């Protein structure tokens, strides 16, 4: 398996050219904002992502060594936390608001728009905020997120021997990042525990999304594409 | 079968 | 503060000493749905007060404020609650250990409704646990952790400094083993990343226990109403 | 609440 041959700059180059691009949202100014037509931007806006995600997940390192319906698990449990890492990164330089796309960067009191997304909203802002203070660097960012594809559903399962190898490997290209930026001995194992600690607040926060983008769903308060469907199905 | 795994392989 | 003058095996030792007991269910051979959900209820009921107990010695916990305090265990509670199980369960593949008396294998999970999918994911992390041969050691490192970590939302810095303290720990209870260096940082990466599927067992756990308290299954204890009530609002 | 009189006592 090239995956595990790759050296810890190669890991971090192959996962820094495989980023999706940052999209913009359908956003018109001339109407109002109502509950219905923000979810139906974040909507449209996380379906052309999940497009573009499903692209970039066969470009981590080892993903394509896994069968069809390995794929399709760990995407299907990992997608929403995926969406929501990549909102707080790119929410980082915007303290007290989410970008969710460059024309699209809302506060928490534009989030209260939609019935019960203001509390997931504000965790969301917290995250960014946490990774702000401890100066998350682009390089660590996508180790994170390739660590939230390979591990998030991987419990619900030889594939999964394969998967560990990988996970193992992009921890030592973590350790790796940590030790050239200058960190001591120390600091590292630290840091790494604290980058790891903060999945276990993003698999809450996609939990919690969960149930309400399920709830949104069966009361027809907006339109679904037939992939987003199934994703959210994946979840019942 | 599911759109995930057409996506998959297209 | 005293939690950071602890040194690692002060640590250790302070977390060991603080283990609740275990404790038995009052199960005897005669098995409905009403029938086993009492007797984990009234189980985990009991198990919630030693808990608080056992937070109460957790070092640092107690310099934190009595509202931060509540948020936490309302919180981490389940998360606990699990994580107590699986490490319980570990020498015992594909049964789960509530109680020394109360062993149950999956068949019997679906005795309850809904209940053996999360059945499955608690026995895939104790033979998870299993097969990494995690040590009482570093369990009770992780469940401190989940206690500190799991809700942290001044007071933050202090639970960041504990939870630096108690990686610091894990590291060395590690090298001690004879680990590597690197075997250190991959160890502490994949018990770490097991307490995500933790949180997410605890998330689809939760959202079942609250269907059953306006179903009426079964009498959720006072106690375990408030706790449970903390996750909707 | 029940759990704040338990952290008292
Ligand atoms: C586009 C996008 C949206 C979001 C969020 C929400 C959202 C909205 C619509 C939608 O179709 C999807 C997939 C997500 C909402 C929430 S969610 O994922 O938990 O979904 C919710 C929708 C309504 C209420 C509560 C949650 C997080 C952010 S915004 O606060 C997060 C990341 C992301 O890339
Ligand atoms: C006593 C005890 C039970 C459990 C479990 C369940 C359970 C049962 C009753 C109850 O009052 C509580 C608090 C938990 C069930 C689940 S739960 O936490 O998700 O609660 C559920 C109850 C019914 C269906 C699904 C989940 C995990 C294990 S057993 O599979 C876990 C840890 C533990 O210490």
């Amino acid at each position: 398996s090239l995956a595990l041959s790759l050296t810890a700059d190669q890991m971090v180059s192959a996962l820094l050219d495989a980023e999706p691009p940052i999209l913009y949202s359908e956003y018109d100014p001339t109407r109002p904002f109502s509950e219905a037509s923000m979810m139906g931007l974040l909507t449209n806006l996380a379906d052309r992502e999940l497009v573009h995600m499903i692209n970039w997940a066969k470009r981590v390192p080892g993903f394509v060594d896994l069968t069809l319906h390995d794929q399709v698990h760990l995407l299907e449990c990992a997608w929403l936390e995926i969406l929501m890492i990549g909102l707080v990164w790119r929410s980082m330089e915007h303290p007290g608001k989410l970008l969710f796309a460059p024309n699209l960067l809302l506060d928490r009191n534009q989030g209260k728009c939609v019935e019960g997304m203001v509390e997931i909203f504000d965790m969301l802002l917290a995250t960014s905020s946490r990774f702000r203070m401890m100066n998350l660097q682009g390089e660590e960012f996508v180790c994170l997120k390739s660590i939230i594809l390979l591990n998030s559903g991987v419990y619900t399962f030889e594939e999964k021997d394969h998967i560990h190898r990988v996970l193992d490997k992009i921890t030592d290209t973590l350790i790796h990042l940590m030790a050239k930026a200058g960190l001591t001995l120390q600091q590292q194992h630290q840091r790494l525990a604290q980058l790891l600690l903060i999945l276990s607040h993003i698999r809450h926060m996609s939990n919690k999304g969960m149930e309400h983008l399920y709830s949104m769903k069966c009361k027809n308060v907006v339109p679904l594409s037939d992939l987003l469907l199934e994703m959210l199905d994946a979840h019942r | 079968h599911k759109i995930l795994h057409r996506l998959l392989q297209d």
